[PDB]
RNA sequence: GUCUACGGCCAUACCACCCUGAACGCGCCCGAUCUCGUCUGAUCUCGGAAGCUAAGCAGGGUCGGGCCUGGUUAGUACUUGGAUGGGAGACCGCCUGGGAAUACCGGGUGCUGUAGGCUU
RNA sequence: CCUCCCGUGGAGCAGAAGGGCAAAAGCUCGCUUGAUCUUGAUUUUCAGUACGAAUACAGACCGUGAAAGCGGGGCCUCACGA
RNA sequence: GUUUUAUCCGGUAAAGCGAAUGAUUAGAGGUCUUGGGGCCGAAACGAUCUCAACCUAUUCUCAAACUUUAAAUGGGUAAGA
């Protein structure tokens, strides 16, 4: 029913995502994007292992389903329900056409080949350009092992290339792990849930009072 | 200790008879208002067409008038007097305004006429300080400033003082 | 299977700059437009009579004739192998001095000057600009302080 | 609150403001551009408005053309100079707006030297009037009103100052239907009560009014007209030797004042190692006060 | 040092709140006989001058929002021209020139024209 | 329905979409017929032919407005025929 | 069929979405309501626990028919008798 992903494993058009002019799109195949233990704290889970692709290509929705459900289950087989957060960093916005054809034994059957050959919308898919992330998990430090082989064995699911890298970001911030203890304590982050604040030293003085009370 | 030019007064009171539909009963209703004010009131047309109160659009619904001054004075005086002074929480604005309605015309006032119907109203006080209107003028406007703006709380104080009310806790 | 609207293609030619709708300004009017004079057409949206075509927005052209609102402009256009100088009615919102021109004037007002006082004093004087010379020979001094050495950093992943 | 905050952050991004002085509510551009814009092939022959505004205690009366650097002001007349000859009290009324238009328009006439010619209607009635240039001699001053954000209803002051300029003899294009003798019904223009109107007789008949009904209300309205004891008798005269020397000299001389030391009444924006010092002062006594406790 | 009238550029000028305002002024303010408009003298128009800077307005303030301008981002992204360069490709590197934009970190917060006042 | 406050337009401008517009180009009133009589020039498609449409003028006769002005159809881009 | 020096023109590549318009992930903090309701609250949910919706500050990912910003290459004009 899906035709092989090498018919549309390269970015060949311009994105076509699904708006008011591209009707009729079938859902994507994946809905979920978070998994794991995603109510817990910024300092709960410290390490950040991604996997980063390495091809400028065009990914699957089926794709990215497969892979968050495989890396889930090995997550949880290893680190337990509660013991990791992962992050589909990739949405299939990217519409994919089919011109499709009737597979009988005829072409006299108004068939008009290539005439009025723009297709009806097959499905979806999401365009990763080198070095874009498409997966990450956060979790305690002495997972890190448990996290690489959840990754590479999620990368079997992809066309292209794939990388694991253990960022040097705490979680999923955007601070860096050896900066982030002394920058809470002096209260240049706030947390709140799976992320901080950054708090400038710019603002209402008031704003500032309320911290440091 | 205060600046007189900040003492709260009435600017408009605000007449409204809100008449279902047209007709001898608005016409009626128009009556009672002008009987009441000494002024000649002005209709108002229905903005849409709602089939569940039976109106159409542009057609004369209700008729109003407001009243300005010391004759504004008297109608609210009136009007509290048949509301015996007495106003609920919730009747004030939080733009520092409030109004209430009097269920038959004619226990203020004015006496029943055969050709009158018993109509019922509303009143919607609105409260100002000298120098409200620089935000109504056509040359160089402006806005009134915070500190000269009326609050909830200060139209009630108004309304206790001037008029002894009582504040229901609704 | 292109249209032949007059307007095709000019959704964001003849739009108006990011906050800088509405009134006009009226310097735009209270400028000054002789015969002979070098104008830059360009055609602000906001005033949709007297506007010039799309292909003369961005064109510079000579001042021929002036009007109530609007003036004569001879201005170059190219068609296929062939450069014709067509006259376009343009009203004076769509249209502003060019500062080419006026750079020129100052300059030779300047090299007349220059010509009179040079003559008045004897020396002569350069005037036609030359283009950038070859640099000179000079000295670096070091100041007593050794040049800082720069070595490639080695490569790591980052994101 | 729980609706949307309309004036966030993006909304200032995206706001764009008005003119500064459509926002100051003292100029409507749609009106200017149409009054002060020459017509291209005339260049730069100028282009004379009369500017009018009337205030809450003044008139002002001024002659100006459009530059692109700003308005060029030829000439001003005010109300408040009238008290030099004639009329004291009772200025930014009709009369008074006649005045300072007569006042002004004689000013102009004799900066340019035409006051021998176009001497205009010397003889005051409420009837039209339109100064017609003489052949073989420097064309009449042409200039157009400019009202403002005022309402030209029919008695506006800025009419009757147009009145006042129009019989000093300018030359401004102007009909009879908004000076205060124009009858709305009749669509015709009584010419009489206008000239009641320009010699202030209206008030002077109010004024006896008010002494027939309520004296001490009379005394409330017009009480600095009972200093100096200006009277409706009185004020028509008043307003008729006003206009004699107005023409008699309108030249305006001005008051000198040089001997005042350099004062400031006004706070010296703060500088930035204050507004430092201000904010470390701020925090260290909320620190100090936490440590009280 | 300021204001008024008319402006030019149109936020360094806007927005929110707070403080101060001497003198002229600008205003608020008082009234409805006349001019003129209203359901209403609220607006508009007209005639004034008892009171007031409470508001408008002006100046200043805010580790203020915005806006303006710099630094960083970053010689990064992108890119003109070149190669019988690499790679199965996808794409990537180099040569030759050009070269950004967020986040983040600083500074600033109207300038000015004409005419006329006030300020010992 | 009536009242206050906020409100950069998030509405409306006949229609498709795009542009434009706030004491506007939107809404409501008042008066009107410039949607009139004419000659040329020009722009758009273009061969620099035509039609259609449009822009700036000039000469009449008018409309409106206190006036500056604006108006010879519709805010602009289509709505047509040897 | 070129550069240089002045001077305009543009909205592509890139970038942005804690900037408008559309698309979209997740937590966090607040308190109104025809959200569910809630276990002992009818009794004044005596109470306050949860989930909604909403708001606020953040956060992941996008646009040929989105955009504040914005290249390289490019187009016009000028460089005098
Ligand atoms: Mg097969
Ligand atoms: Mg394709
Ligand atoms: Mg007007
Ligand atoms: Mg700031
Ligand atoms: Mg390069
Ligand atoms: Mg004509
Ligand atoms: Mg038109
Ligand atoms: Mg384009
Ligand atoms: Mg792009
Ligand atoms: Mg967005």
């Amino acid at each position: 029913g899906r035709r092989p992903a090498r018919c549309y494993r390269y970015c060949k058009n311009k994105p076509y995502p699904k708006s008011r002019f591209c009707r009729g799109v079938p859902d994507a195949k994946i809905r979920i994007f978070d998994l794991g233990r995603k109510k817990a704290k910024v300092d709960e889970f410290p390490l950040g292992g991604h996997m980063v692709s390495d091809e400028y290509e065009q990914l699957s929705s089926e794709a990215l389903e497969a892979a968050r459900i495989c890396a889930n289950k090995y997550m949880v087989k290893s680190c337990g329900r509660d013991g990791f957060h992962m992050r589909v960093r990739l949405h299939p916005f990217h519409v994919i056409r089919i011109n499709k054809m009737l597979s009988c034994a005829g072409a006299d059957r108004l068939q008009t080949g290539m005439r009025g050959a723009f297709g009806k919308p097959q499905g979806t898919v999401a365009r990763v350009h080198i070095g874009q992330v498409i997966m990450s998990i956060r979790t305690k430090l002495q997972n890190e092992e448990h996290v690489i082989e959840a990754l590479r064995r999620a990368k079997f699911k992809f066309p292209g290339r794939q990388k694991i890298h253990i960022s040097k970001k705490w979680g999923f911030t955007k601070f860096n792990a050896d900066e982030f203890e002394d920058m809470v304590a002096k209260k240049c982050l706030i947390p709140d849930g799976c992320g901080v604040k950054y708090v400038p030293s710019h603002g209402p003085l008031d704003k500032w009072r309320v911290l440091h009370s | 200790k205060e600046n007189p030019m900040r003492e709260l007064r009435i600017r408009k009171l605000c007449l409204n008879i809100c008449v279902g539909e047209s007709g001898d009963r608005l016409t009626r209703a128009a009556k009672v208002l002008e009987q009441l004010t000494g002024q000649t009131p002005v209709f108002s047309k229905a903005r849409y067409t709602v089939r569940s109160f039976g109106i159409r659009r542009n057609e004369k619904i209700a008729v109003h008038c407001t009243v300005r001054g010391a004759k504004a004075e008297e109608i609210l005086e009136k009007g509290l007097k048949v509301r015996e002074y007495e106003l609920r929480k919730n009747n004030f604005s939080d733009t520092g305004n409030f109004g209430f309605g009097i269920q038959e015309h004619i226990d203020l006032g004015i006496k029943y006429d055969p050709s009158i119907g018993i109509y019922g109203l509303d009143f919607y006080v609105v409260l100002g300080r000298p120098g409200f209107s620089i935000a109504d003028k056509k040359r160089r406007t402006g806005c009134i400033g915070a500190k000269h703006r009326i609050s909830k709380e200060e139209a009630m104080r108004w309304f206790q003082q001037k008029y002894d009310g009582i504040i229901l806790p609704g | 299977t292109n249209t032949k609207g007059k307007r095709r293609g000019t959704r964001y030619m003849f739009s108006r700059p990011f906050r800088k709708h509405g009134v006009v300004p009226l310097a735009t009017y209270m400028r000054i437009y002789k015969k002979g004079d070098i104008v830059d057409i360009k055609g602000m949206g906001t005033v949709q009579k007297g506007m010039p075509h799309k292909c003369y927005h961005g064109k510079t052209g000579r001042v021929y004739n002036v009007t109530q609102h609007a003036v004569g402009i001879v201005v170059n256009k190219q068609v296929k192998g062939k450069i014709l100088a067509k006259r376009i009615n343009v009203r004076i919102e769509h249209i502003k001095h060019s500062k080419s021109r006026d750079s020129f004037l100052k300059r030779v007002k300047e090299n007349d000057q220059k010509k009179k006082e040079a003559k008045e004093k004897g020396t002569w004087v350069q005037l036609k600009r030359q283009p950038a010379p070859p640099r000179e020979a000079h000295f670096v001094r070091t100041n007593g302080k050794e040049p800082e050495l720069l070595e490639p950093i080695p490569y790591e992943f980052m994101a | 609150g729980f609706v949307k905050v309309v004036k966030n952050k993006a909304y200032f991004k995206r706001y764009q403001v008005k003119f500064r002085r459509r926002r100051e509510g003292k100029t409507d551009y749609y009106a200017r551009k149409r009054l002060v814009i020459q017509d291209k092939n005339k260049y730069n022959t100028p282009k004379y408005r009369m500017i009018v505004r009337v205030t809450n205690r003044d008139i002002i009366c001024q002659i100006a053309y459009a530059r692109i650097e700003g308005d060029m002001i030829v000439c001003a007349a005010y109300a408040h100079e009238l008290p030099k000859y004639g009329v004291k009290v009772g200025l930014t009324n009709y009369a008074a707006a006649y005045c300072t238009g007569l006042l002004l328009a004689r000013r102009l006439l004799n900066r340019f030297g035409m006051d021998k010619i176009y001497e205009g209607q010397v003889e005051v009635t409420g009837d039209e009037y339109n100064v017609e240039s003489i052949d073989g001699q420097p064309g009449a001053f042409t200039c157009y009103l400019d009202a403002g954000l005022a309402r030209t209803t029919t008695g506006n002051k800025v009419f009757g100052a147009l009145k006042g300029a129009v019989d000093g003899g300018l030359s401004i294009p102007h009909s009879t239907k908004r000076f205060p003798g124009y009858d709305s019904e009749s669509k015709e223009f009584n010419a009489e009560v206008h000239r009641k109107h320009i010699m202030g007789q209206n008030v002077a008949d109010y004024m006896r009014y008010l002494m027939e009904e309520d004296e001490d209300a009379y005394k409330k309205q017009f009480s600095q007209y009972i200093k100096n004891s200006v009277t409706p008798d009185m004020m028509e005269e008043m307003y008729k030797k006003a206009h004699a020397a107005i023409r008699e000299n309108p030249v305006y001389e001005k008051k000198p004042k040089k001997e005042v030391k350099k004062k400031r009444w006004n706070r010296p924006k703060m500088s930035l190692a204050q507004k430092k010092d201000r904010v470390a002062q701020k925090k260290a006594s909320f620190l100090r006060a936490q440590e009280r406790a």
